């Protein structure tokens, strides 16, 4: 299992298991969330520049691998090596996040890094259909709050953004106190802990990050029609659960049962889901997948669909939500079983990956809200506890009869209106 | 009439019509709607509304 955290100056994290090559990497607190919409695409500006080719090449020299990532909670900078290397990575690290403080920033480099991620955002909103509309729909559900944020940034607070912002935001969120450094692939956890105890000194330390205002959810849509485009690709949500939450898996069951299809995938359409008798007498959709994106604040349980059966999109919905009913009134046992098999095993290819550029992404996420990653066996045991009854009482606060965020793109005129799709919430009684 | 002025006859054949034209109106009503689906209500602005259509 392993997972240890200890504490100095500054907070350290490593998860070693004895592989291939060993990671190590600085994961700030803040991200997205944590910008302003003027200011935003600030985080996604410093994952260039710090992965800027002037940089690539001193650690490409020296024998390393860079990884950025951000998100809405968090930010991560992360430097892969061979297991013995394990200190030419601390000291890139520390030479890029203090010493070329200064260098980088510099133009010529700032200007060709920001000209490449305006081009790379603009691809994206003109390309990436599926994950811009599940961009929008976090934009709508928390629309005018924190989580609202895109994390590639808008095109617009991107090409206003000049070097004085990127050090703002440096200054006021890579701190010591809102920052965690952690070390995953072979590397061992006294090894790392003193060799970054060896050079002293703190950079910023007693020093506290901006707050601001708790993300809240909010029954809308955004309709992004584009009839030019070939299909229809919409996701829907409600106010899911925040990590560190009494039903963070008995939520993440709920997906998993509904689950992903793939319309071409033979194995796919042979799948335990009630849903996919309803959804191929006339293939209502190319594809599907169901989620459970859980924040800090708050987070988003629906699912996202692709469909070029446009004239049918309202029984795809329909089917689809119909089945959500489900779970507060006949959900089966059968069907809360094959989803904590399911749920294992595509949680356990999520920690277990023989990448630890994942793994440090998840140590760090983890330890830096709850302050300790919690065990993959620890997990198991909480998933096979979860009865049929947990998941109807869950559902019954998080689903039934509740407001929905929706959002769209592509040939979307046979989306019915929000009020239509809203009411499939629930069922009639007597 | 059915006789020389109104009587009789004119009073009961018109009762009698009286029930039977309702349900002539009736079919009559169901084309006035078939006429209607296919081209869809007009709207105050009197311009097309296939952009924004509502259930």
């Amino acid at each position: 299992a392993e997972v240890t955290q200890l504490s100095n100056g500054i907070v350290v994290a490593t998860e070693h298991n004895p592989a291939h090559t060993a990671s190590v990497g600085v994961v700030f607190g803040s991200g997205a969330a944590n910008e302003n919409p003027y200011n935003n695409g600030v985080s996604n500006l410093w994952k260039n520049i710090f992965l800027s080719k002037e940089n690539s090449a001193v650690a490409a020299k020296e024998g390393l691998a860079l990884s950025s990532n951000i998100s809405r909670d968090f930010q991560s900078y992360i430097v892969s090596s061979l297991p013995g290397s394990t200190d030419k990575s601390l000291d890139f690290l520390n030479q890029s996040f203090i010493q070329q403080k200064a260098n980088l920033l510099s133009s010529s480099n700032f200007e060709a890094t920001k000209k490449s991620v305006l081009k790379q955002v603009q691809d994206f909103e003109d390309n990436d259909h599926p994950n811009r509309v599940l961009e929008h729909l976090h934009s709508t559900a928390f629309q005018n709050t924190p989580l609202s944020l895109p994390t590639r940034g808008t095109l617009e607070s991107l090409e206003n953004l000049v070097v004085a912002d990127l050090e703002s935001f440096a200054n006021n969120h890579f701190l010591n106190s809102n920052a965690v450094v952690v070390g995953t692939g072979n590397i061992k956890h006294e090894d790392l802990v003193n060799s970054i105890e060896s050079k002293n000194l703190s950079l910023q330390t007693g020093t506290k990050p901006v707050l601001k205002k708790k993300a809240a959810f909010l029954g809308s849509e955004v309709r992004l029609r584009d009839d030019t485009l070939p299909k229809a690709w919409i996701s829907l949500a409600v106010e899911g659960e925040p990590v560190n939450s009494p039903n963070y898996f008995v939520a993440k069951l709920a997906a998993q049962i509904f689950g992903s299809y793939n319309a071409f995938e033979p194995a796919s359409r042979l799948q335990g889901i009630k849903l996919l008798d309803n959804i191929q007498e006339y293939q209502l959709c190319d594809n599907f997948n169901h989620f459970s994106l859980s924040y800090k604040d708050s987070g988003l349980w629906g699912f996202s669909t692709a469909t070029r059966n446009v004239t049918m999109i309202d029984d795809l919905i329909h089917f689809t939500l119909k089945q959500w009913n489900r779970l507060t009134i006949s959900v089966t046992d059968t069907e809360v079983e094959r989803a904590k098999s399911l749920l294992k095993l595509q949680l356990g290819q999520l920690y277990e990956s023989g990448n630890p550029v994942n793994d440090a992404n998840l140590l760090g996420a983890e330890v830096l809200i709850k302050g300790s990653k919690l065990s993959l066996g620890e997990a198991f045991k909480k998933i096979d506890a979860i009865t049929v009854k947990d998941v109807k009482a869950w559902a019954g606060k998080r689903l039934w009869d509740q407001d929905i965020a929706i959002a769209g793109t592509g040939q979307i005129e046979g989306l019915l209106d929000y009020m239509r799709i809203r009411s499939d919430m629930s069922m009639m009684r007597w | 009439w059915g006789g020389f002025s109104v009587s009789n006859p004119t009073i009961q054949r018109f009762f009698a019509l009286h029930y039977l034209v309702p349900f002539i109106i009736a079919a009559m009503v169901i084309m006035h709607l078939m006429a209607l689906h296919i081209h869809g209500s007009s709207n105050p602005l009197g311009i097309t509304g296939n952009l924004d259509r509502i259930p």
